[PDB]
This record gives structure tokens, sequence and C-alpha cells, in this order.
């Protein structure tokens, strides 16, 4: 989404697209953190819990 | 007339047993295939960028 056309004026148009994906996570010893298929690091052990 | 096997026979020769070396087949063996080594990395720049 972009703002409608108004002459000699700046306009701001916000777009929010919810996205959900199934990614393959990987982890290595000591398994204290894991990465995702998108290359994002997650600094939490995959087995962390209560 | 008596057969040749009717009299006891003693081997006058010094027997020497020779056992040829049996044929051996070598099968492929790798500790870590090239695919496993590539998969050892936590992240892959090719897959992440794709
Ligand atoms: C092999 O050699 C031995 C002597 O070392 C002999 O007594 C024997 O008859 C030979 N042959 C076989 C089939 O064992």
């Amino acid at each position: 989404y972009n703002p409608s056309r108004v002459e000699a004026f700046h306009r701001y148009g916000t777009t929010v697209n919810c996205i959900v994906e199934e990614v393959d996570a990987r982890s290595v010893y000591p398994y204290d953190e894991f990465v995702l298929a998108t290359g994002d690091f997650v600094y939490m052990s995959p087995f962390y819990g209560y | 007339q008596l057969s040749r096997a009717d009299i006891t026979t003693v081997s006058t020769f010094i027997d020497l047993n020779i056992t040829m070396l049996e044929d051996h087949e070598f099968v492929p063996l790798e500790v870590y295939t090239r695919h496993e080594i590539k998969d050892s990395g936590l992240l892959d720049y090719t897959e992440v960028q794709r």
C-alpha cells in the first residue's frame, strides 16, 4: 500500500503483512542456540523449558 | 597276485602345504562423505540467500 496521489506533497503509507512460515532449525554442540532456515540466529537452547 | 594297496605304504616325501592368498574385494568406505561435511556447517550462505 502507498498513499493516494496529492500534488507537491509528501505522504506516508503503512503496510502490515502478517507472515507465518515453516522453517528447518539447526543447532550444534553444546546446543545452547539454534539458527533458522532464514539465517536468523536464536540465542536460546532448543530444549529450554520449565 | 595282490593289489598295490594291500601293503602298508610310508610317504618318503617331505610334504610342504602351500595355501595361495585368497582374493579380496575392497568396498568404498568414507568416514564423512562430501555431503556430510557440507551439512556440518550450521548455516549455508547459498540456501540462506536463495
Ligand atoms: C597339507 O600339509 C600337511 C603337512 O603340513 C599334510 O599333512 C596334509 O596332508 C596337506 N594337505 C591337506 C589337505 O591337509
